[PDB]
């Protein structure tokens, strides 16, 4: 060890950060009467409406 | 001028005291509320900047 031929110095250092998300959202606060398109075997009512307004330009 | 204008089929079941029923509970709602004049005519776009929003990229 008389010179340098053992002194020893490093450094090293490896980060890594990965990050991922995601979002849906929707909402209906309406009310519409509907009319039977037709009735299935089992009873169940097939139901389609439809409802326009033309409160001004569209 | 305005004219308001409705249209449906209503059951003569959810017709409720005094002759009324809510628009809510008729089908085939089409409810028109269209005005006239100079009034409604400075609500229309124009037809040189409808054309733009209908074609101009971005
Ligand atoms: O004993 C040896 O082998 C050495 C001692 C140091 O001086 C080393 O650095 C080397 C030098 O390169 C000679 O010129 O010689």
């Amino acid at each position: 060890f008389g010179n340098s031929r053992a002194d020893m110095e490093a450094s090293g250092g490896n980060s890594f950060n990965g990050k991922g998300g995601a979002n849906a959202s929707n909402t209906f606060s309406g009310t519409l009467t509907v009319t039977v398109d037709q009735v299935l075997a089992n009873g169940n009512l097939h139901v389609v409406g439809e409802k326009q307004i033309a409160i001004n330009q569209g | 001028t305005e004219f308001i204008r409705f249209s449906g089929v209503v059951n003569p079941r959810t017709i409720s005291g005094s002759n009324s029923v809510p628009s809510t509970q008729v089908a085939d709602a089409r409810i028109e509320y269209v005005g006239n004049g100079y009034i409604n005519e400075a609500q229309n776009m124009g037809w040189l900047q409808r054309f733009f929003l209908n074609l101009s990229p971005m």
